[PDB]
RNA sequence: AGAACCUUACCUGGUCUUGACAUCCACGGAAGUUUUCAGAGAUGAGAAUGUGCCUUCGGGAACCGUGAGACAGGUGCUGCAUGGCUGUCGUCAGCUCGUGUUGUGAAAUGUUGGGUUAAGUCCCGCAACGAGCGCAACCCUUAUCCUUUGUUGCCAGCGGUCCGGCCGGGAACUCAAAGGAGACUGCCAGUGAUAAACUGGAGGAAGGUGGGGAUGACGUCAAGUCAUCAUGGCCCUUACGACCAGGGCUACACACGUGCUACAAUGGCGCAUACAAAGAGAAGCGACCUCGCGAGAGCAAGCGGACCUCAUAAAGUGCGUCGUAGUCCGGAUUGGAGUCUGCAACUCGACUCCAUGAAGUCGGAAUCGCUAGUAAUCGUGGAUCAGAAUGCCACGGUGAAUACGU
């Protein structure tokens, strides 16, 4: 039992901590408005996606804190963030999530930028003659 | 001639370093040059003992020297004369006065540099060497261990080539990651010029000699462990 | 490489460090704009013959082992082929290989 | 254009040798081998015999030179024509 | 938050002597007083280098070397003469400095 | 060669629609690793597809998948002194993505002020079968109806099957002449 | 890995020879410090402080000059004379150690056949047997996830409250560095010669030895380093030594390897706007401060580092703007001043900005990397680092086509 329950939001490691609880369809982001971060930006429909596929965009209510990535980026690490969090609900809930996709921690790691090589695997480049 | 020397990737786990101490970055090459001068000096006086390793450790204040023999006595000399005259000339080389002490012998007769030496001295004095090595490898498995390498390089036999030979038995692994294995690399002169005789041996392939600590933080140590989470 | 060519590049340094760390504000107070209608003076500038050697413009260190030029480490006081030899053989505190 | 900032220069090895030159108003061209330094007014009418390297050459000191500096006059490198390689420097 | 009253600091080479010290610290600073924390681990750094493999030549093949440095802050909330006289006997440690001092 | 069977990537439904076809074809949008602008790009375009016809944001990016879309490749397979073509079948994952390309490849020659306007023109004739890459899907099959004449090594590869206790046909398995 | 001078292997100019520097010996001077002037500076002439150290009180040593020797010193020559060490094939999928047999023996055999793999992996099996190397593995690192600390970290809620972890205070929460958890073609299904193994199934972050890395056999190749460094042969030792300065390798005839950034409009510009990781900084950087067109400047709280700063991180985002005209892209060159790092900005270092102002519109021969956090592309820090990154190292942002076929 808790005053948020909560999801970390871990996307190609970037990650948008997301705390749910049941209210209004209410949204913090960055203690500052959507209007705000995302301002005339894709990046709206992009967390509303999963939100409209269980249909409670006007149902859950929302606090979003976030570090690392790329705008459009952060909007996408959050799509999963906020599915994390919800579990509870019903309990196949997480199950169906990760099913659908939307808890499902993206599973490519990096790789070192190896030493000898110009890039990751990048083997130098010599016409030499 | 491919593969990094196989002691030099061992130490972030499990092998110790040839040096043990902390400078905090801006002295770090200060106490470096200091510390390979006692590493260059110090064997130099004790040529006549017999020793398989050299262990530099920098406590405050103070620097300690850990050293390796084939016998307890052998670096002591007679009533602490020969190893007093040892600590006078690292005091000397070091910024700090100094403090020795001797390791645990262990393993002395099949022991990577203890062996190396032992093999060295046979081209030294143009012995004829037509067995040496072989008996080099069949004595250090007939004392222990559970594999051994040898090459040995030198212009074998007075060749006006290169020439080197090899041999190797039992097991040794070459891109070994766990265990402390044993490499010596020693050099020495004879008549045509330079020899040298690389040694691998390798005793297990688990050793526990270097770990990070067993336990989380709440088990170890203290009984009363516990945050306030806040009251400042 | 030569040892009086060697023996001429460790000399500059230990003046280079000694000099530059006390004229460290100094470049501000007789030189820039601290320096406006004042000092400026010959006659503290006529003291700068034994100074040449001691500049930070100098301060390039070089090997604290071997006094060779170029390529350097000033954290080990040794040069890349140099670090290589002595971290094959254990001598440097920390030191490993890489793998990430 | 790059210039010598804000601070004062009168070149330890020009000193000793120009107070005692401007006390002759002029004498016999001074084996000078600073070609890093500039010229100024203390040194004009002098004549400044500037190594390049091989040998000294005679530099006249005057006003129009004294946005100027010994080295600029005094040569190092050549530039080699192509109608057969240049061996010569020039100034 | 609170703000730093004393820093007692670690700092090493090596991985495994600083974690050795650190535990020893935590208890000898619970044997002779009562306001101690468990160790703040606080973030490791690394340096970077690269160096020839071969003596001379061979521009493509290279080798690349870390040397990490651990530092620890432990956070005695107020260290008692006896904890910081405890501390000075039982040193015996070499990877690791540790420094009483403040910054 | 080749010692056993490797998968490929899959690309995975876009956030705003839900479709691998627009997650797929934003990704052949892409220039510089610069994907977000992609994404503007493609979104853009498809309202500018809505004002053409708004029962559908579609209707021209489908059928212009269809009919500048390849059905066969040349490859080619040497018979002695000779090198020859042999037409092959293509697998509907690439058909689809050499149609995409010559689309985009299409698209940034058109010169209109925006990316969004040219993308959504380029469809529109290409959807019609009017545009740029009919021309690439006409050329492509010709050789592909003439080039049916030669096929692959023949005189000693039929024999190379028929010994290893395999049929009297061409056995398409690795390391074996074919 | 940062070649003005020092950087010097090169070259030119001054100058001495037990010699720059150590040990040992003889004589004079303490060494050290401070200071004018000739000479480039070495060096020389004079000034002033001191007369330490040990003591047959003679005299010596430390150090400096002078001299005798022993001797130092040498990127000085030789890579088919070497050692130390490392590159190639090549992740080939093979190679070797102990032993027996078969041949007269070189040598074979194993190390080869079929099926399969990353694999000497595994089913079957022959005079090859027994076993190791490569590979597999522990391994670091990432990733969820369990797990602890709870600051110089964090903040679902709560107090002071502009609702900012600033602080009273709080553990839901990433989060740091570390014990590690999990995954084994093991399972179950299909295939596959019985079989290894591949692919599906499923719970989970993940199935394919989970991503990534370490990782590379014996050793030909006459590979390459005497120049890190060791060294016989082998040469100078009034020097292939050494004090002191200036010049160069970055020239210029040109060709050529490499990368950066641009050639647009998916972009460039202005104004506005957002979130990083990791690490470095005491000769240094640095809030606020006042000054300047700007670059910068002078002043200065502070900074062992999740304490302060480097740092405005950019790409990305917003809005308006631009039309093939080398422009509304790109802005190079150079005169001139202003500025910088430095006793020196001229050939060999950094920047502003005024005036004027070109090449480049996808590039001929040539030419390379990639199976996925890869390729592609953007920015950052660091190693070196007085000045100077297009480079190197590694970090985090954004992130693809396809793998039918040999």
């Amino acid at each position: 039992a808790e005053n948020q329950y909560y999801g970390t939001g871990r996307r190609k490691s970037s990650a948008a901590r997301v705390f749910i609880k049941p209210g209004n369809g209410k949204i913090v982001i960055n203690q500052r408005s959507l209007e705000q971060y995302f301002g005339r930006e894709t990046a709206r429909m992009v967390v509303r996606q999963p939100l409209e596929l269980v249909d409670m965009v006007e149902k859950l209510d929302l606090y979003i804190t976030v570090k690392g990535g790329g705008i459009s980026g952060q909007a996408g690490a959050i799509r999963h963030g906020i599915t994390r969090a919800l579990m509870e609900y019903d309990e196949s809930l997480r199950s169906e999530l990760r099913k659908a996709g939307f808890v499902t921690r993206d599973a490519r790691q990096v790789e070192r930028k190896k030493v000898g090589l110009r890039k990751a695997r990048r083997r130098p480049q010599f016409s030499k003659r | 001639g491919q593969k990094v020397h196989p002691n030099g990737i061992r130490l972030g786990i499990v092998k110790p370093w040839n040096s043990t101490w902390f400078a905090n970055t801006k002295e770090f090459a200060d106490n470096l040059d200091s510390d390979f001068k006692v590493r260059q000096y110090l064997t130099k006086e004790l040529a006549k003992a017999s020793v398989s390793r050299i262990v530099i450790e920098r406590p405050a204040k103070s620097i300690r020297v850990t050293i390796h023999t084939a016998r307890p006595g052998i670096v002591i000399g007679k009533k602490g004369e020969d190893v007093e005259k040892l600590r006078k000339v690292v005091a000397d080389i070091a910024g700090v006065p100094a403090q020795i002490n001797i390791a645990e012998v262990r393993k002395p007769e099949l022991d990577a540099k203890l062996v190396a030496d032992s093999i060295t001295s046979q081209l030294e004095r143009r012995v004829m060497f037509r067995r040496a090595m072989k008996r080099a490898v069949q004595n250090a498995m007939r004392l222990g261990a559970k594999g051994i390498k040898v090459e040995v390089s030198g212009r074998l036999g007075g060749a006006e080539i290169a020439r080197t030979e090899w041999y190797r038995e039992g097991r040794v692994p070459l891109h070994t990651l766990r265990a402390d294995i044993d490499y010596n690399t020693s050099e020495a002169h004879t008549t045509y010029g330079v020899i040298g005789v690389k040694v691998w041996i390798f005793k297990g392939e688990i050793l526990g000699g270097m770990a990070a600590v067993e336990q989380p933080e709440k088990p170890a140590a203290q009984p009363k462990k516990q945050q306030r989470k806040g009251r400042k | 490489a030569k040892q009086s060519m060697k023996a001429r590049e460790v000399k500059r340094v230990a003046l280079a460090d000694k000099y530059f760390a006390k004229r460290a504000e100094l470049k501000a107070i007789i030189s820039d704009v601290n320096a406006s209608d004042e000092d400026r003076w010959n006659a503290v500038l006529k003291l700068q013959t034994l100074p040449r050697d001691s500049s930070p413009s100098r301060q390039r260190n070089r090997c604290r082992q071997t006094g060779r030029p170029h390529g350097f480490l000033r954290k080990f006081g040794l040069s890349r082929i140099k670090v290589r030899e002595a971290a094959m053989r254990g001598e440097i505190p920390g030191l490993k290989k890489a793998s990430w | 254009p790059r210039s010598l900032k804000k601070g004062p220069f009168i070149d330890l090895h020009l000193l000793k040798k120009v107070e005692k030159a401007v006390e002759s108003g002029d004498k016999k061209p001074l084996r000078t081998w600073s070609r890093r330094s500039t010229i100024f007014p203390n040194m004009i009418g002098l004549t400044i015999a500037v190594h390049n390297g091989r040998q000294h050459v005679p530099v006249f000191v005057t006003d129009e030179m004294v946005g100027h500096k010994l080295g600029e006059f005094a040569p190092t490198r050549t530039y080699r024509g192509h109608a057969a390689d240049k061996k010569a420097k020039k100034k | 938050m609170q703000n730093q009253r004393i820093r007692i600091r670690l700092k090493a080479f090596d991985h495994r002597l600083i974690d050795q010290a650190t535990a020893e610290i935590v208890e000898t600073a619970k044997r002779t007083g009562a306001q101690v924390r468990g160790p703040i681990p606080l973030p490791t750094r690394k340096e970077r280098f690269t160096v020839l493999i071969s003596p001379h030549v061979n521009k493509d093949a290279r080798d690349q070397y870390e040397i990490r440095t651990h530092l620890r802050l432990v956070d005695i909330v107020e260290p008692t003469e006896k904890t910081v006289d405890a501390l000075m006997r039982l040193d015996l440690a070499a990877g690791v400095d540790v420094q009483i001092s403040l910054g | 060669p080749r010692r056993r069977v490797i998968g490929q990537r899959k690309i995975l439904p876009d956030p705003k629609f839900g479709s691998e076809l627009l997650a797929k074809f934003v990704n052949i949008l892409m220039v510089d690793g610069k994907k977000s602008t992609a994404e503007s790009i493609v979104y853009s375009a498809l309202e500018t597809l809505a004002q053409r016809s708004g029962k559908s944001e579609l209707e021209a990016f489908e059928v212009a998948l269809e009919n500048v879309r390849p059905t066969v490749e040349v490859k080619s397979r040497r018979v002695g002194g000779s090198t020859y073509q042999v037409p092959v079948e293509v697998r509907p994952v690439r058909r689809n993505a050499l149609a995409m390309r010559w689309i985009v490849e299409a698209a940034r020659k058109r010169g209109d002020k925006s990316m969004a306007l040219r993308l959504a023109n380029e469809l529109s004739d290409a959807a019609e079968n009017k545009g740029t890459a009919v021309k690439k899907r006409e050329d492509v099959h010709r050789m592909a109806e003439a080039n049916k004449a030669f096929a692959h090594y023949r005189w000693l590869s039929l024999r190379s099957f028929s010994h290893q206790a395999g049929a009297s046909s061409k056995q398409p398995a690795l390391g074996y002449l074919n």
